[PDB]
């Protein structure tokens, strides 16, 4: 999703419909980054 | 509506007044689905035990087929109680 | 006594497959909504197993009485192996599978634990239809 | 475990005690063997009453195990 | 006949009908007919 997202958002011919779309993909990736430190800190029922 | 092919022709196709009244007796309603079958009618194939494994195995495969027409065959599994009153005409017809 | 526990564990692999086929989007509106709750059923069964899978480091488990632990616990899992057949009859969809799920929502009445899963799946599955 | 004759010196008398719990035992193995297999509304010969009957019969056999296994082996 | 549910089911246990009449009776299940009425109308003339 990251590789598709930056490789489509870098394309200036891809337009606003596509740039805002991949910006939404970026923000959903930023929201996705939350739980990866939780999975850390619960080791610092799960099983 | 379309009683020409499956009621008039089916009434005319019999080898034997109720010539036109048989379609009114078998006047089907196309808006229904009311089968009179039950799970007790599954033992109708047990009387024909010529090869009962390949007489009992067919019903699960016919149910596993994606057609919903296997339900009204409860009376048709028993069929006619007269001795070969439908089955024996094919041997005369093949000649 | 291992083979007493084998079929529930076997049943789980049919139901996580019912996720990863019936939640690919080609099957139909009613069908994806069933797998949307079968998502919940696999984590429910694995959360159940997470109440036991810790225990080997302290020895509470035993081979005879794991049957006693699993006998009320299959009802979260071992209903759904049949719900697979209920969609896999002809790749059924739409109202023509909701009729079968409708009559399956009243199906088992003597034990009466297989009714609720079909009922609760019909609630999720019929809503978008 | 019928050591007929010799067998490390225990007489006919103990065989007549052991072959009593053969009667209780084979009736538990066979009645539990009879009650063990479910019907699932699927055996074709067994209307649903028989399912509830066999369930209560397994409740009884579970109580029987719960009694046997509570028993200290430190008894004659 | 010429169908998987019209032809295979017509010769399972003991079998035997007229083939065209058997195909018409197999097609009558899709015509939403009451199972007893068509058989009674056939048996009242045959």
């Amino acid at each position: 999703i990251r590789r598709y997202t930056d490789q489509r958002s870098l394309d200036r011919s891809f337009g606003l419909v596509g740039q805002s779309f991949c910006a939404a993909l970026h923000q959903e990736l930023r929201e996705y980054y939350r739980l990866l430190s939780v999975l850390h800190s619960q080791l610092q029922s799960l099983t | 509506r379309i009683h020409h092919d499956v009621n008039e022709l089916l009434s005319l196709l019999r080898v034997h007044a109720e010539v036109y009244i048989d379609l009114l007796q078998k006047n089907r309603t196309p808006y229904v689905t009311t089968t009179v079958s039950a799970h007790s009618a599954k033992v109708k194939i047990a009387e024909f035990s010529r090869t009962p494994e390949d007489f009992l195995k067919k019903y699960d495969e016919l149910k596993s087929k994606n057609t919903r027409n296997l339900d009204p065959l409860v009376y048709l599994l028993s069929k006619l109680t007269e001795d070969k009153e439908t089955l024996q005409y094919l041997q005369q017809n093949a000649k | 006594l291992v083979h007493r526990i084998l079929p529930v564990a076997a049943s789980y692999s049919a139901v996580t497959r019912f996720i990863e086929e019936k939640s690919s989007f080609e099957y139909g509106q009613v069908n994806h909504a069933l797998a949307a709750a079968m998502r919940t059923l696999v984590k429910e069964h694995l959360i159940l197993v997470s109440q036991l899978e810790q225990l080997h480091r302290q020895g509470l488990l035993s081979l005879q009485k794991l049957w006693f632990y699993i006998q009320p616990a299959m009802r979260t899992m071992d209903i759904l192996a049949s719900l697979a057949t209920s969609v896999d009859k002809g790749e059924c969809l739409g109202g023509s599978t909701l009729s079968l799920l409708h009559d399956r929502s009243f199906s088992y009445t003597g034990d009466s634990q297989a009714q609720e899963l079909c009922l609760y799946l019909t609630k999720a599955a019929s809503a978008p239809y | 475990k019928r050591g007929v004759h010799v067998s490390g010196a225990s007489p006919e008398s103990i065989s007549s005690l052991l072959s009593e719990v053969a009667e209780y035992g084979t009736c538990y193995t066979r009645l539990s063997h009879f009650s063990l297999q479910p019907v699932l509304d699927s055996l074709y010969s067994k209307g649903l009453v028989f399912q509830a009957f066999t369930s209560g019969l397994r409740r009884y056999l579970q109580y029987y195990r719960a009694c046997v296994l509570s028993t200290p082996p430190t008894l004659s | 006949t010429e169908e998987m549910e019209l032809y295979e089911l017509a010769q399972a246990a003991g079998g035997g009908i007229d083939p065209d009449v058997f195909k018409i009776l197999v097609d009558l299940l899709k015509l939403n007919v009451a199972p007893l009425a068509v058989f009674q109308m056939l048996k009242s003339m045959c």
